[PDB]
């Protein structure tokens, strides 16, 4: 490998993956004082949750059975992400479609937070997480008037709706992460039917953020060493077949945002061309990685012994 | 019209013709494909002729 | 058989040279290409509005 | 093997977290230390959980303060009830003196501590986490205490599995200068890498088996005669045929969206050109 | 005093008070300048809930006094 | 597949209502072994005409077709008859599909096989681990 | 059909082509003449993986130093037209 893959890894230094863990207190000083979310409205939109925090998160849902189980989530902001470094759980006591936290998990929180600022822990609450067992992931209207309600003074939050019961049924994990509209602000303007069925009845009082999950390189290294499972798992991941139906999807819907770009372009101000085009040049992306998972397959077992 | 059929004027029958649906895209995104290329040159082409200012007086 | 074809109650075509009924045990996931088509159409129609912008 | 220890895929996690956290922090690795948590039944304990710990540094030596121990023990349990202390962590190499002075330290806190080691630093393929327990042996003279490895288990329950089958499926986790391509080739090179390391080491016990050193054992060179009669898979012509449609559907997927990339570049050239070379 | 409050998402208050003033005075001071309804509010000191029924005389605070403010929260 | 000579010393441990012809010459014992074996031949071959599934299962060519017809239909089988050329299909596989599933097998048999390297000379493999850098 | 049954192979016949799809067989027994056949093959596929594995970092290399050329002259268009700006602003 030498010279090449040397400085390709290079474990002195953290690597690009790393990067998020790293925190920078005068940039978010920075962003935090200008609050850029109090001009507009849509302005995060994507969720980016740690391994852990979704693992701890998703162990404390199902530990729970069938009973409610709440609990706050650190982490931070960038540009129009929200990031999630960390969770941990709160000691209260619900049933199957209440949990209310009276009077030992607010003295919890401020100790849990002290206690970890004395262990290098320098991320703030960035948000609320509670399990919803077996009814979906959406926000009820008590849930819509806690979230008001945290998000007006504590600007940053967003809230965290986890369902153990389809996730162990259906082998993937169920989660969700939703923010608010203000008090009587913003009313904008088959769909409503299917929207009310499985949303609530506050379908637009609140809107669901795009969540993605991440890990750092030592994360990625153990996970991989850990089975044998996950090495054959990649050597005969087949894509492009587990995940057809996506990518037809994420086609139509392209051509629709294609189609508004043609009619916008024609005559807010958003320049609909630019995000169609990093859409495109996206899932092209991951039909190429597809192919070329293939073409390596193919390269390997295919090609050898005649 | 609405029917999609090939007359058989041997034997006197009407068969039924079905397109084939993958090659109908690939010749229609290659067909677009050469037409943009070429919509692409004559419009470099048109931005040589305005910046130089040129037209018949 | 033909009341019922044209009433979309049996999925098939007849064969009247062979007397034959060919069913339709088909149309599988092609969405996929029927995507592609609608990609297509809506670059033909962007390209054009692009250069014809101005001049 | 002395008591069983069944890990669970939480405190690597957690402890690989730490030690990324940590050396974010403050630029350079740096050892950490925890603690661990979980149920003790007779023979057999089960490690669940873990949460960080503090400690301080005087000369050459570590000292863990019990007050931040104690409440962080009250706080943790209120949540997890039937959960108990069992030992601690630490990342490293080898077991160093220091390792056993922290060990002495925390055997006045529990009767008979675990004692979990991870190296991030590891340079093989085989799972850096290792189990130690204590011993007290008769020595002459000076009493020591040593250090006995154990055997250990990676038991999971359906969440944690759920969970952790989502984490190292999902590969698209690249974010910031590198391309997305360096995001997924080096997986690609990591399982192939594994693959190949298995493959070297077969081929070495054929070898050495065809040499002597290693006693001729049929069953085995049976298998691996069987292992080789399979390597050329699925050369058939309809594998070829759906090879080359999937080949093309890629390529076509590229070109409709080539397209729209030149597309937008278009676009943007005509609207700078239109300010500059404006007729007015 | 020097009253030192923060919310759990690293926001600050500081606020100067007379060591002895009625809370329900607070509660009107604070509704007049900010507005976060007072029932919907929990006080934390040194991991101790504020109990209302109890005047801030045993308290014995003198410099640097940190409060934490906490929203209530419910899920279902 | 229970062939017919093995089931005459089942026959006669039968409760004698149970050994009751259905008026076409064949008794109930010998209509469930043949859909049995029906069912089973299915996981052994992709396709098969008329005249050889009529082979092993008696009931040479118009009630082998009628059964395997009867067993589509109520959820009990997969598979489609071609009756112009008297072929039943069972189940095809998809070529790609079986290529990864070809190579989890491959990768198991390497699994297995270092298995049982590290099983027979524990001391063999560590030194081969190590050698491994050099 | 009796040897599937036994388990010695296992695949699925085929009338119509008239083949018998092989899934997996058993190892036959070997002799001191075709363990260096084994050799042979394995080694191979141990080539195979390293010309993949050889393929795939340069790859990975020219793709991060696409991504920085790119990237500079990005900068370098950049820089440039902030200086011209600068100057005449007073």
């Amino acid at each position: 490998a030498q010279k090449t893959w040397e400085l390709a890894n290079n474990m002195q230094e953290a690597q690009s993956i790393d990067e998020i863990y790293k925190y920078d207190k005068k940039q978010q000083q920075e962003i935090l004082a200008a609050k850029p979310w109090t001009k507009d409205h849509h302005y995060f939109k994507y969720c980016k949750i740690s391994a852990l925090a979704l693992l701890k998160m998703v162990m404390h849902a199902r530990s729970g059975g069938n009973l409610a189980v709440m609990g706050l989530m650190l982490g931070k902001v960038d540009g129009e992400t929200m990031i999630i470094m960390d969770s941990f759980a709160l000691p209260v006591e619900g049933t199957e479609t209440r949990v209310n936290a009276q009077a030992a998990a607010y003295e919890y929180m401020a100790a849990y937070i002290e206690n970890a600022k004395q262990v290098g822990r320098l991320e703030n609450a960035i948000g609320w997480y509670h399990s919803h067992p077996g009814y979906g992931c959406w926000l009820s209207g008590i849930n819509v008037s806690t979230q008001m309600l945290n998000q007006q003074f504590q600007e940053p939050f967003v809230a965290v709706v986890i369902d153990p019961t389809r996730t162990i049924s259906a082998g993937k994990v169920n989660l969700g992460a939703f923010r608010t509209y203000p008090k009587g602000y913003k009313p904008p303007d088959t769909i409503p039917l299917n929207k009310i069925e499985d949303f609530g009845v506050h379908c637009k009082q609140y809107y669901a953020l795009e969540v993605s999950y991440f890990k750092s390189s030592l994360d990625r290294k153990l996970l991989e060493l850990l089975w044998n499972k996950y090495w054959v798992n990649t050597l005969s991941s087949s894509s492009l077949l587990t995940n057809a139906d996506y990518t037809t999807g994420q086609v139509f819907d392209l051509s629709e945002k294609l189609e508004q770009s043609e009619a916008q372009l024609g005559r807010k101000s958003e320049d609909k061309l630019a995000k169609a085009t990093r859409d495109s040049c996206k899932t092209t992306i991951e039909a190429i990685h597809g192919l070329m998972s293939q073409v390596i397959k193919d390269k390997l077992f295919n090609q050898i012994n005649i | 019209g609405l029917i999609s059929a090939r007359v058989d004027s041997h034997s006197k029958i009407l068969y039924a013709r079905d397109v084939d649906q993958r090659s109908t895209t690939f010749e229609k995104s290659l067909l677009m494909g050469k037409e943009f290329q070429r919509r692409a040159k004559a419009m470099m082409l048109r931005a040589a002729v305005l910046r130089n200012q040129i037209h018949v007086k | 058989l033909v009341q019922c074809i044209l009433d979309n109650t049996i999925h098939g075509r007849i064969d009247q040279v062979n007397q034959l009924l060919e069913l339709d045990h088909q149309k599988r996931g092609g969405a996929r290409y029927t995507a592609l088509d609608k990609w297509t159409n809506q670059l033909n129609s962007l390209n054009q509005a692009v250069v014809s912008k101005l001049a | 093997g002395s008591v069983s220890v069944a890990l669970h895929p939480l405190v690597i996690l957690n402890i690989s977290d730490h030690w990324i956290r940590m050396r974010s922090q403050e630029g350079r690795p740096v050892q950490v230390i925890g603690a661990l948590i979980g149920k003790q039944e007779g023979r057999n304990i089960e490690v669940m959980n873990s949460f960080e710990l503090l400690s301080h540094t005087v000369e050459e030596k570590i000292i863990i303060d019990k007050e931040y121990y104690y409440t962080k023990e009250e706080q943790f349990k209120q949540v997890f009830k039937e959960l108990e202390f069992l030992g601690w962590y630490t990342t490293g190499g080898p077991p160093d003196p220091s390792d056993i002075h922290v060990h002495k330290q925390v055997c006045e806190i529990i009767e008979s501590p675990l004692f979990l080691k991870l190296n991030p630093m590891t340079k093989h393929t085989d799972l850096p986490v290792s189990v130690f327990e204590s011993v007290i042996d008769i020595i002459n003279g000076e009493a020591t205490m040593l250090f006995a490895e154990l055997t250990y288990t990676l038991a999971t329950e359906e969440a944690e599995r759920i969970g952790v089958d989502h984490v190292a499926r999902m590969t698209a986790t690249g974010s910031g200068e590198n391309s997305t391509v360096a995001e997924h080739l080096i997986a690609q090179h990591s399982a192939i890498k594994m693959l190949h390391s298995r493959v070297k080491l077969i081929l070495e016990y054929v070898k050495a088996s065809e040499a002597g050193e290693v006693p001729f054992n049929h069953e085995i060179l049976r298998e691996a005669y069987a292992l080789c009669h399979c390597l050329p898979v699925l050369s058939t012509d309809k594998f070829k045929t759906d090879f080359y449609d999937q080949c093309n559907d890629v390529g076509l997927m590229a070109y409709l969206g080539t397209i729209t990339k030149t597309c937008n570049t278009m676009n943007q050239f005509v609207n700078k050109f239109n300010v500059l070379y404006d007729r007015q | 005093m020097l009253i030192k409050v923060k919310t759990l998402t690293g926001k600050e208050i500081e606020i100067d008070i007379e060591p002895t003033d009625k809370v329900e005075r607070i509660k009107e001071r604070v509704e007049e300048k900010e507005g976060i309804p007072p029932q919907q509010q929990r006080l934390i000191y040194s991991g101790k809930q504020m109990n209302d029924e109890k005047t801030a005389a045993d308290y014995k605070i003198l410099g640097g006094s940190v409060l934490h403010l906490v929203l209530a929260l419910r899920g279902g | 597949i229970i062939r017919g000579n093995q089931l005459q010393e089942f026959a006669a441990m039968l409760m004698p209502h149970q050994k009751a012809t259905t008026a076409d010459g064949s008794s109930i014992l010998d209509r469930a072994v043949i859909e049995h074996n029906l069912l089973s031949a299915s996981k052994l071959y992709n396709n098969i005409t008329f005249e050889e599934l009529g082979a092993l299962l008696e009931i040479p060519a118009a009630k082998a077709e009628k059964i395997a017809s009867q067993m589509i239909t109520e959820g009990r089988m997969n598979g489609f008859i071609d009756q112009i050329d008297g072929i039943v299909h069972f189940e095809t596989r998809e070529a790609l599909p079986t290529w990864d599933k070809q190579i989890q097998s491959l990768c198991f048999q390497v699994n297995n096989l270092l298995e049982k390297i590290s099983q027979t000379a524990p001391e063999w493999t560590a030194q081969a681990m190590e050698a491994q850098m050099a | 059909i009796e040897a599937v049954y036994t388990d010695i192979i296992q695949g699925k016949l085929d009338q119509r082509n008239q083949l018998l799809e092989v899934d997996f067989c058993i190892g036959r027994d070997i002799r001191k003449k075709d363990i260096n056949n084994i050799v042979k093959t394995l080694h191979e596929w141990c080539d195979g993986c390293e010309a993949v594995l050889l393929g795939i970092e340069q790859q990975v290399l020219r793709a991060n130093q696409y991504k920085e050329n790119h990237n500079r002259t990005q900068q370098q268009v950049e820089a440039e037209v902030t200086n011209i700006k600068k100057t005449l602003k007073a």
